[PDB]
């Protein structure tokens, strides 16, 4: 509650509030067009599991400058 | 409806936080986007707006689907041609690590009903406003 | 005759459709080019083709890694892109044997050492690095390491006993 509150003692600007995720783009419409949602990040680590799942959206592992997109059935 | 709830409304509605409902409804609430996809691809059904203003996960939050919630923000859709309604996406995952990207869009104090401005402000009345609070991205 | 672009060459062979990875080897010993040349790598981070093949590879089934391979072959020069490091800082290091490592294939790991990977590869980077902010696996920086922390037990085995270049156990 005291964040929330305290978020709207700032007007609208939001600009240190847009909450991480910089308009990441994770994939395409199902049309063709881009799909830059807002996206907050989680690290994680499954030892059972080895995260061959499908649907990764950067070949190149990491985040830095320079990010560069996977097949994601383009 | 007469009073403007889809199908999909309906499904966080009728739920009461129990297993079978929980099992049972983000299975449902599962195919029927596959199929709103499959079908019309336009058409976002988790953006339409019943009279009350509430979408259907600000339904959810505001009386207190912790289940339903759950299922809501951290989804993920593998099957192709219907990945966009997904959110729990996995960006770089070199071996046992995966990044994730909890997606935000209804999320934040951005949009008008936003669940975490729902949450917080709603009535004591709301069962489980506190373990809504601990699902994962909202928590972190 | 068609000419023959690096830009055509990362997407197709992402595409994995060998048949348009055909004219190659005419234009490439036409034109006096090499596969390890400024053209065919990446501007920034540095790459290979190879590299690029091996991280779109789906169902464990690139094919045309083993026909670029070849090619170079002809050309008689495998060892330089074969041990392709990342020339970024964020990478500094990775080659394909570190990738089949991280992709669980046996056969693509076999394949590299028999074609004459190298084995003590060092990945000192800073994805590959300690640090406590930026994230990252941290293996020994060094392959059978990788494939230790990694449950390959079998790449273990082979990598360790295999007779084209035995792995240090005791590396640094």
């Amino acid at each position: 509650i005291t964040i929330l509150d305290t978020e709207k003692s700032f007007l609208k600007c939001m600009r240190k509030a847009f909450r991480s995720g910089k308009l990441l783009q994770v994939g395409y419409t199902p049309d063709g067009k881009d799909d830059y949602r807002w996206c907050f990040r989680v690290d994680e680590v499954n030892w059972t599991t080895w995260n061959t799942n499908v649907g990764i959206i950067n070949e190149d592992p990491g985040n830095c400058e320079g990010v560069k997109r996977t097949l994601s059935f383009s | 409806d007469s009073v403007g709830n889809t199908v999909l409304h309906a499904l966080v509605e009728v739920a009461d936080n129990t297993a079978d409902n929980t099992k049972f409804v983000t299975s449902m609430y599962n195919e029927i986007l596959i199929l709103g996809a499959k079908l019309h691809p336009t058409l976002k059904l988790e953006e339409l707006i019943n009279k009350k203003g509430l979408t259907p996960l600000a339904l959810a939050a505001s009386s207190g689907k912790i289940g339903v919630l759950a299922y809501i923000l951290q989804r993920e859709i593998q099957e192709p041609e219907c990945r966009h309604l997904s959110r729990k996406f996995t960006e770089w995952a070199y071996g046992p690590v995966h990044s994730s990207l909890y997606d935000l869009s209804c999320i934040d104090t951005c949009e008008k009903n936003s669940v975490l401005e729902v949450i917080a402000y709603s009535s004591s009345e709301t069962p489980n406003r506190h373990d809504m609070l601990l699902v994962e991205p909202l928590n972190r | 005759l068609k000419l023959y672009d690096r830009r055509s060459i990362f997407d197709a062979v992402a595409q994995n459709n060998c048949q348009e990875l055909e004219s190659l080897l005419p234009f490439l010993q036409k034109s006096r080019k090499r596969l390890t040349d400024s053209e065919f790598k990446d501007p920034e981070t540095g790459k290979t083709c190879l590299l690029k093949a091996m991280l779109n590879l789906h169902n464990g089934q690139n094919d045309t890694i083993s026909l670029l391979l070849d090619i170079a072959r002809q050309t008689d020069s495998l060892k330089e892109f074969v041990n392709a490091s990342y020339t970024d800082s964020y990478y500094k290091g990775q080659t394909a044997l570190h990738i089949a490592i991280e992709r669980r294939n046996m056969a693509l790991v076999t394949l590299l050492v028999e074609n004459g990977a190298d084995v003590q590869a060092a990945a000192n980077g800073d994805f590959f690095k300690k640090t406590k902010g930026r994230p990252g696996f941290y293996f020994g920086e060094l392959p059978l390491s990788l494939a230790a922390c990694t449950n390959q037990l079998a790449i273990v085995k082979f990598l360790l006993q295999n007779s084209w270049q035995p792995a240090d156990i005791s590396a640094r």
